[PDB]
C-alpha cells in the first residue's frame, strides 16, 4: 500500500492539501508577518473578540484532527529545502493556533473574573475548555512529531533541529509573556502586541505593580503546559550553549548560527529572567491556594511541578554554566523585587511545612537554587543584604533578634554568614562587624528576655540549630572577639542578679540557656569540636530529625509527661557531648581571661552563688498546677548551675 | 611525610580497600597538588604507580573530595598523555585504560600488572628520604567542611543504591 | 564514528552520507584490487 501511495506522488499533494487550508490560513499569515515584522501578534483583543474568535472552535478542532492524521503517513521523507520551508511552515503555525487558543481561554477566564456571576457550569463553556484542551494538545502533538520528524530525517540535520527549536521556543515564550501581561480589568476594560507593551512599560517611570494583588488570576492548565514545552526546548538550547556581540539569530530554518546567537536572539526578544520568576511564583501560589481551598485543573501537584522544574532549569542551566556571557547576563538581570519573592517564597514554605512528596520535591528544589544562588558569587553584596532584610534576619537590623528561626531561613543566613567569615579570615581581614552585631544583639535580646522573666513557645526562642551555627561563628573569631564577647558575658550576669528578690519568682528558662552558653564557652574557649562542625554540617548545609547532645535526664521527663512517642521539638538540649562527663578540664585561656582585668571575678563568684535561688518562690498558695515545662525548666537549670557551680575555682 | 601518606595502598595491596583508608587517601592526593605534576626524572616513576594504584583503587568503589581527588588524577593522566617521558613506569596504554576506567565500572587494570606497580612501588625511592619504600582527625573534618561550605554538589539534578552511587560518580 | 556523527547536534544528514560514500568507496576499491589478484602471473612477474 505504501509503495502504491508514494509511488503516486501523493506527499506532495497532501502537503499542498494541508498548506492551503481555508481556516489555518489565518494563522499561516499572522506568522508570517509576526516573523517578518520581529514582534509578536496574538489578537483575541477584548471578550467580545475572544467571543468572536470562539463559537468556531469545532472547525479548529476538525482541522488539527484532519492535519495530524496527514502528517501521521509517511509523506515526509524527501526533506528538500522547500519542502522543509513548508513543513516547518505548516507546523509553526499549528503552534501559533494552539497559543491563540490559549490566549483566547485566558482572556475569556479573565473577563469571567471581572464579574461575579454565581450562575451554574453551563454544558456549552465546559464543551469550549475541553475543545480548548484538545486543540492544544493535538498543536504539540503536531510540533514534537515534526521535530523528531526533521532531527531523523537523512537530509535535515542538527542545525536545521536547532533553528525549529529555537523558533518554537521564541514563539512559546512570547505567548507566555503576553497571557502573563493580562490585566485583570484596567487594560481588559480600557481596551473596549509585545512592542507596544515593552515601549509603554519603558514609558512609566513605575513599572507594573504586579505584586501581592489580584490581578495574576489568569494562568491554568494551559498555561503550564505551554511553560513545561517552553522550558524543554529552553533546556535543549542551553544544554548546547554550554559546550562578538553580533546580530541575532535568523529566526529561519535554513539559517547559519552559533548557540550564544540564538540565546541572545531568545534574550533580546523577552527578558527570560523575569519572565521565569514570574512563572515561579504564580504557579506556586496557584498551587498553594488550591492545597488550601482543598483542605486536571482541581489538582495542585501539576503547579507544583512546573514550579520546581523551572527552579531546577534555572540552577543547572544558568547557576552553574561555565559560559561568560551568559554570567554577565545573570549579574545584570539579578534584581531586588526578585529577591523578595523569593523571601516570600520561603516563607511560605517554611511556615507550610511538610505536607506531600511533591513538597519535598519542590523543598529539595527551593533548597538547591537558594544554596546554588549564594554559593557561586553573583548576587551582589546589597542584594544579599535586601535577601536577609526581607527575611527578617539581616544583621544590622535594629529591632530583636528573633531566637526562632524556621530552617531553610537559618539554612541560608548561616551559609552567607560561613562564607563571609572564610572569605575574611583568608584574606586577613579583621573580623566581620555582621557576626559581631548578630553576637550582640542575640545576647542583648536574651538579656531583656531574662530580666522580664518570660518563658517562651515551643515554636518562638532558641531551637539547636541556631544555637549551633552561632557557637561555630564564634569560635571563627580572633582572641580579641572571644574575649569582648566573654567579657560581656560576664557583665550581663553580673548585672542580671542584682534583682534577685524578682528572679525568686520567677522561671529561669532564659537563664538555663545563659548558663549553658557560658558552660560551653568556659570549656571549649579556645578550640572547636568535632561534633559541632559534624552537627553544623547536617543539620544545616546538607540538603532536605536534627542531631543534637541533649540532657539524658531532663529529656527522659519530657518525653514521659509526652507519653505518645513524638518528641518533635527539642527544647531541653546540651550542646556539649556527654563523654566530657568524667571529671571537666576547665580551659586555660578561660581561667586566663577569668583572672584579669576588664572582668570582677570576686561579684561574678557571689553572683554565681546567689543565682543558686532562682526559682525557690515559684512552687508557692493559688492551687495553681505546676505544668511539666516549669517543673523540667527548674530542674534543668539547677542542674546546669550545679555542674558550672563545681569547676570555678573558689 | 610520604611513607604515612603511601602506607594505605601497600595495606591494602594484599587484600580489598578499607573504607577507613579512603578519606585519608583522598587527603593526601589534595593537599599534594602543589607537587604531583612538576618533577624531576628520578621520583618521577614512584609518582606514576602511586597514582595507578590510587586510582585503581578509588574506582574499586564525602563525594566533593572524591571528586576533586578525581579530577586531580585525570589532569595528570592527561598531561602525561600529552608528554610522555620515557621513565614513566605506567605506559600510555594504561594510561588511557585507566582514564576509561576511571569514567566506566573498573574493568580494564589487571592483577598481572599491579603486581609489577607493587614492585616498583617498593624498589623506588621517596622524595623527602633518599631511603626506597623496599589532631589529624579535627583537620580533614574541617577540611571536608570547609570543601562542603565553598561548593554545592547537586546532588538530584543528574537523576538501587550503589547504581545511583555509581551513576553520580561518572558525572562527576 | 559514523553512529556518532549521524546523532550529532551539529553535523547533520549530508556528512553521514559523505561519511558512507567515503567508507563504501574505499571498501569497493579494496574488494576489486583483492579479488584482481593473479594466482602466479602478476604476483611473480612484480618480483
Amino acid at each position: 500500500n505504501v509503495a502504491s501511495l508514494q509511488e503516486l506522488g501523493g506527499s506532495e499533494k497532501l502537503l499542498r492539501v494541508c498548506l492551503n487550508l481555508p481556516y489555518f490560513l489565518r494563522y499561516i499569515n499572522r506568522f508570517q508577518d509576526a516573523v517578518l515584522a520581529n514582534s509578536f501578534f496574538i489578537m483575541p483583543a477584548t471578550v467580545a473578540d475572544a467571543t468572536a474568535v470562539r463559537n468556531g472552535f469545532h472547525s479548529l478542532v476538525i482541522d488539527v484532527t484532519m492535519a495530524l492524521d496527514t502528517l501521521s503517513l509517511p509523506v515526509l521523507e524527501p526533506l528538500n529545502p522547500s519542502r522543509l520551508q513548508d513543513v516547518t511552515v505548516l507546523s509553526l503555525s499549528c503552534l501559533y493556533a494552539g497559543v491563540s487558543v490559549a490566549t483566547c481561554m485566558a482572556i475569556l477566564h479573565v473577563g469571567s473574573a471581572q464579574q461575579v456571576r454565581t450562575g451554574s457550569t453551563s454544558s456549552k463553556e465546559d464543551d469550549y475548555e475541553s475543545d480548548a484542551a484538545t486543540i492544544v494538545q493535538k498543536c504539540l502533538e503536531i510540533y514534537d512529531m515534526i521535530g523528531q520528524a526533521i532531527s531523523s530525517s537523512r537530509r535535515a540535520g542538527g542545525e536545521h533541529y536547532q533553528n525549529f527549536q529555537l523558533l518554537g521556543a521564541w514563539c512559546l515564550l512570547n505567548s507566555l509573556f503576553l497571557i502573563l501581561n493580562l490585566s485583570p480589568t484596567a487594560l481588559a476594560d480600557k481596551g473596549k502586541r509585545v512592542r507596544d507593551i515593552l515601549s509603554r512599560t519603558k514609558e512609566g517611570v513605575g513599572s507594573p505593580k504586579l505584586g501581592p494583588g489580584k490581578g495574576h488570576q489568569g494562568f491554568g492548565v494551559l498555561s503550564v503546559i505551554l511553560a513545561n514545552h517552553a522550558i524543554k526546548l529552553l533546556t535543549s538550547l542551553f544544554q548546547d550553549l554550554q559546550v562578538t556581540d553580533g546580530p541575532p539569530a535568523a529566526l529561519s530554518i535554513m539559517a547559519q548560527s552559533t548557540s550564544i546567537q540564538r540565546i541572545q536572539r531568545l534574550i533580546d526578544s523577552v527578558p527570560l529572567m523575569n519572565l521565569l520568576l514570574t512563572l515561579l511564583s504564580t504557579s506556586y501560589r496557584k498551587a498553594c491556594v488550591l492545597q488550601r481551598q482543598r483542605k486536571s485543573r482541581k489538582d495542585p501537584e501539576l503547579f507544583l511541578g512546573l514550579a520546581s522544574n523551572i527552579l531546577n532549569f534555572i540552577t543547572s542551566s544558568m547557576l552553574n554554566s561555565r559560559n561568560n556571557f551568559i554570567r554577565n547576563y545573570l549579574s545584570v538581570s539579578l534584581s531586588e523585587h526578585h529577591m523578595a519573592t523569593l523571601a516570600s517564597i520561603i516563607k511560605e514554605v517554611d511556615k507550610d511545612g511538610l505536607k506531600g512528596s511533591s513538597d519535598e520535591e519542590f523543598a529539595a528544589a527551593l533548597y538547591h537554587f537558594n544554596h546554588s544562588l549564594v554559593t557561586s558569587d553573583l548576587q551582589s553584596p546589597n542584594l544579599q543584604n535586601t535577601l536577609l532584610q526581607q527575611l527578617g534576619v539581616a544583621p544590622f537590623s535594629e529591632g530583636p533578634w528573633p531566637l526562632y528561626i524556621h530552617p531553610q531561613s537559618l539554612s541560608v543566613l548561616s551559609r552567607l554568614l560561613l562564607i563571609w567569615q572564610h572569605k575574611a579570615s583568608a584574606q586577613g581581614d579583621p573580623d566581620v562587624p555582621e557576626c559581631l552585631k548578630v553576637w550582640d544583639r542575640f545576647l542583648s535580646t536574651m538579656k531583656q528576655n531574662a530580666l522580664q522573666g518570660v518563658v517562651p513557645s515551643e515554636t518562638e526562642d532558641l531551637n539547636v540549630e541556631h544555637l549551633q551555627m552561632l557557637l561555630l561563628i564564634f569560635h571563627n573569631f580572633t582572641e580579641t572577639g572571644r574575649r569582648a564577647i566573654l567579657s560581656l558575658f560576664v557583665q550581663i550576669i553580673q548585672e542580671l542578679s542584682v534583682n534577685m528578690d524578682a528572679q525568686m519568682r520567677f522561671v529561669p528558662l532564659i537563664l538555663a540557656r545563659l548558663l549553658l552558653i557560658f558552660d560551653y564557652l568556659l570549656h571549649q574557649y579556645s578550640k572547636a569540636p568535632v561534633y559541632l562542625f559534624e552537627q553544623v554540617q547536617h543539620n544545616l548545609l546538607s540538603p532536605p530529625t536534627p542531631l543534637y547532645h541533649g540532657f539524658k535526664e531532663v529529656e527522659e521527663n519530657w518525653s514521659k509527661h509526652f507519653s505518645s512517642d513524638a518528641v518533635p521539638h527539642p527544647r531541653f538540649y546540651c550542646v556539649l557531648s556527654p563523654e566530657a562527663s568524667e571529671d571537666n578540664r576547665l580551659d586555660s585561656v578561660a581561667c586566663d581571661v577569668l583572672f584579669s582585668k576588664l572582668v570582677k571575678y570576686d561579684e561574678l563568684y557571689a553572683a554565681l552563688t546567689a543565682l543558686l535561688a532562682a526559682g525557690s518562690q515559684l512552687d508557692t498558695k493559688e492551687n495553681k498546677n505546676v505544668t511539666a515545662l516549669e517543673a523540667c525548666a527548674l530542674q534543668y537549670y539547677f542542674l546546669i548551675l550545679w555542674r558550672i557551680l563545681g569547676i570555678l575555682p573558689p | 611525610g610520604w611513607e604515612v601518606a603511601v602506607r594505605p595502598l601497600l595495606s591494602a595491596s594484599y587484600s580489598a580497600f578499607e573504607m577507613k583508608e579512603l578519606p585519608q587517601l583522598v587527603a593526601s592526593v589534595i593537599e599534594s597538588e602543589s607537587e604531583i605534576l612538576h618533577h624531576e626524572k628520578q621520583y618521577e616513576p614512584f609518582y606514576s604507580s602511586f597514582v595507578a594504584l590510587s586510582t585503581h583503587y578509588i574506582t574499586t568503589v564525602q563525594l566533593q573530595s572524591v571528586a576533586a581527588a578525581c579530577k586531580v588524577l585525570i589532569e595528570f593522566s592527561l598531561l602525561r598523555l600529552e608528554n610522555p617521558d620515557e621513565a614513566c613506569a605506567v605506559s600510555q596504554k594504561h594510561l588511557i585504560l585507566l582514564i576509561k576506567g576511571l569514567c566506566t565500572g573498573c574493568s580494564r587494570l589487571d592483577r598481572t600488572e599491579i603486581i609489577t606497580f607493587t614492585a616498583m612501588m617498593k624498589s623506588a625511592k621517596l622524595p623527602q628520604t633518599v631511603k626506597t619504600l623496599s589532631e589529624l582527625r579535627q583537620k580533614e573534618v574541617q577540611m571536608n567542611f570547609l570543601n562542603q561550605l565553598t561548593s554545592v554538589f547537586n546532588p538530584r539534578t543528574v537523576a538501587a543504591s550503589a547504581i545511583k552511587t555509581k551513576n553520580v560518580f561518572i558525572a562527576q
